[PDB]
């Protein structure tokens, strides 16, 4: 299994540089069958190439034109990996960014296979507001939150900037009747999330239910026991 | 620049096809197409590549071909599963992205599951009351939700979330209303309405706690 | 002395593809050239420098047969200046050559329903060979400018291509057995005569 791990979600400041890592396992950045890309996504630009770096003998750029005079991809054989930065950001350089390997057949008849393996993505925010944790508050188990006998119960994770946030429960051992809503964004420019779990309401007795809430750009993590009232 | 449809709908067993068209500098310059499947949240999949080549792992059901300046993807006996987005993608030595198709696959209509919960007694100590209203498992993508103080409709300090996709395919929302805790207590009623379709479900909540 | 093995060359069971030709050194040893040329059997049967009649009067240091399958098509490049995919990537004769060129249809033998695939030359080369020279090489061939690295693709082609005869394809494209007989005579005692 080829897996690519990427450098964790955060916000760049305007006329900043942007700078992420991909790093690779289960194969050789200077593969010979291999060239290392970047890739953006955004809701309104769709998916966007940014360029690639490949080693065949000698190492090698192609750059997209729209980025050509911003970017840099840089491979790394000492860490076996690969990073992109990008001069000058501003809002139109929000986005998720992957990086992909791109893959050819180089046995028996020539395969091109294009983007066969894909890291996770990470969100980059460029705003010139600043990052804030999250505020989490339990919304509580309640006998007017059950309905044949399942209770809801949830956080509140409250004004938190930029995106993302990931909740789980019982630190991922609570996944059956888990629901986390996407956020609404604050006319304070801040965003607000609710997460809930239906549980068996018997078990509110025996069972201690957490969620954990982790903002990887404020290196915050929020572990909160909701109990009920 | 390279042509998507921006939306594709189908029943469960029926074929869909999806065009993906270019230039002479784009599509039909090569037969390096790919194309891409994209749930929402996850990385994009590789499920074809040269046009027709299906990687080890994907259904017949997913079919690729070309004519012309139009490379073309087809997927028959549509699941539930095929709900999402779908890229073509082409070699020139630099890559051209389409500008992506949602494939929607028709299912019975759903009415939403709503929960209203009061503000927390810790979210009032720190002089502030939000109350969080949850609308899940509702279709189609398309809510109704108002809010009403002791009977009265209120529309001060509302903030609603467009609906979206579940991993079922039917669709979440959620609504919060903003007040001071002193609100919160000027009122002995609270109320969340969910209308969708016909159905109207209205929740209610009261301070006494 | 005793008899020349001819019939270790031209009855062998199975011949080799015209890129690795093979060569057989006869020596010390006596043999008869009419009967082959009334053999009935001969498609082809060319000589250059030397008379195809009464030539089994004469004498040679050593003779060298070389025997590889070609198409019809191409028999007519086992000639001295001649140009085409064997005569320039695969045996090349030399302007001074002095012997015979044998060929005959081995459609029977050789090709197969399907394909006999068996049947290699070399269809890209960086230049052409010298005569008599032999290329067993396997090395990938650069088509475009950029380099291949030994891993062969698009752009970059393994050098040898099979014939794979079939027996329903026409004359001209059939294969054909060739021996090439070649009498060397050197500033040493002969050994290869006989009437
Ligand atoms: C080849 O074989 C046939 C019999 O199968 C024989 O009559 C003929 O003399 C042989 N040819 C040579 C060159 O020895």
């Amino acid at each position: 299994e080829v897996q690519l791990q990427q450098s964790g979600p955060g916000l760049v400041k305007p006329s900043q540089t942007l700078s992420l890592t991909c790093a690779i396992s289960g194969d050789s950045v200077s593969s010979n069958s291999a060239a290392w890309n970047w890739i953006r996504q955004s809701p309104s630009r769709g998916l966007e190439w940014l360029g690639r770096t490949y080693y065949r003998s000698k190492w090698y750029n192609d750059y997209a034109v729209s980025v050509k005079s911003r970017i840099t991809i840089n491979p790394d054989t000492s860490k076996n990996q690969f990073s992109l930065q990008l001069n000058s950001v501003t809002p139109e350089d929000t986005a998720v960014y992957y990086c992909a390997r791109e893959e050819q057949q180089l046995v028996h008849d020539y395969y091109y296979y294009g983007m066969d393996v894909w890291g996770q993505g990470t969100m980059v925010t460029v705003s010139s507001a600043s990052t804030k944790g999250p505020s989490v508050f339990p919304l509580a188990p309640s006998s007017k939150s059950t309905s044949g006998g399942t209770a809801a119960l949830g956080c509140l994770v409250k004004d938190y900037f930029p995106e993302p946030v990931t909740v789980s429960w019982n630190s991922g051992a609570l996944t059956s009747g888990v629901h986390t809503f996407p956020a609404v964004l604050q006319s304070s420019g801040l965003y607000s999330l609710s997460s809930v779990v239906t549980v068996p309401s018997s078990s509110l007795g025996t069972q201690t239910y957490i969620c954990n809430v982790n903002h990887k750009p404020s290196n915050t993590k929020v572990d909160k026991r909701v109990e009920p009232k | 620049v390279v042509t998507q449809p921006a939306s594709v709908s189908g029943s469960p067993g029926q074929s869909i096809t999806i065009s993906c068209t270019g230039t002479s500098s784009d599509i039909g310059a090569y037969n390096y197409i790919s194309w891409y499947q994209q749930h929402p949240g996850k990385a994009p999949k590789l499920i074809i590549y040269e046009v027709s080549n299906r990687p080890s792992g994907i259904s017949y059901r997913f079919s690729g071909s070309k004519s012309g300046n139009t490379a073309s993807l087809t997927i028959s006996g549509l699941q539930a599963e095929d709900e999402a987005n779908y890229y073509c993608s082409s070699y020139a030595g630099s890559i051209s992205f389409g500008g992506g198709t949602k494939v929607t696959v028709l299912q019975p209509k759903a009415n939403p599951t709503v929960t209203l919960f009061p503000p927390s007694s810790e979210e009032l100590q720190a002089n502030k009351a939000t109350l969080v209203c949850l609308i899940s498992d509702f279709y189609p993508g398309a809510v109704t939700v108002a809010w009403k103080a002791d009977g009265s409709p209120v529309k001060a300090g509302v903030e609603t979330t467009k609906p979206s996709k579940q991993s079922n395919n039917k669709y979440a929302a959620s609504s919060y209303l903003s007040l001071t805790p002193e609100q919160w207590k000027s009122h002995r009623s609270y109320s969340c309405q969910v209308t969708h379709e016909g159905s109207t479900v209205e929740k209610t909540v009261a301070p006494t706690e | 002395t005793n008899l020349c093995p001819f019939g270790e060359v031209f009855n062998a069971t199975r011949f080799a593809s015209v890129y690795a030709w093979n060569r057989k050194r006869i020596s010390n040893c006596v043999a008869d050239y009419s009967v082959l040329y009334n053999s009935a059997s001969f498609s082809t049967f060319k000589c250059y420098g030397v008379s195809p009649t009464k030539l089994n009067d004469l004498c040679f240091t050593n003779v060298y047969a070389d025997s590889f399958v070609i198409r019809g098509d191409e028999v007519r490049q086992i000639a001295p200046g001649q140009t085409g995919k064997i005569a320039d990537y695969n045996y090349k004769l030399p302007d001074d050559f002095t012997g015979c060129v044998i060929a005959w249809n081995s459609n029977n033998l050789d090709s197969k329903v399907g394909g006999n695939y068996n049947y290699l030359y070399r269809l890209f080369r960086k230049s052409n060979l010298k005569p008599f020279e032999r290329d067993i090489s396997t090395e990938i061939y650069q088509a475009g400018s950029t380099p291949c690295n030994g891993v062969e693709g698009f752009n970059c082609y393994f050098p040898l291509q099979s014939y794979g005869f079939q027996p329903t394809n026409g004359v001209g494209y059939q294969p054909y057995r060739v021996v090439v007989l070649s009498f060397e005579l050197l500033h040493a005692p002969a050994t290869v005569c006989g009437p």
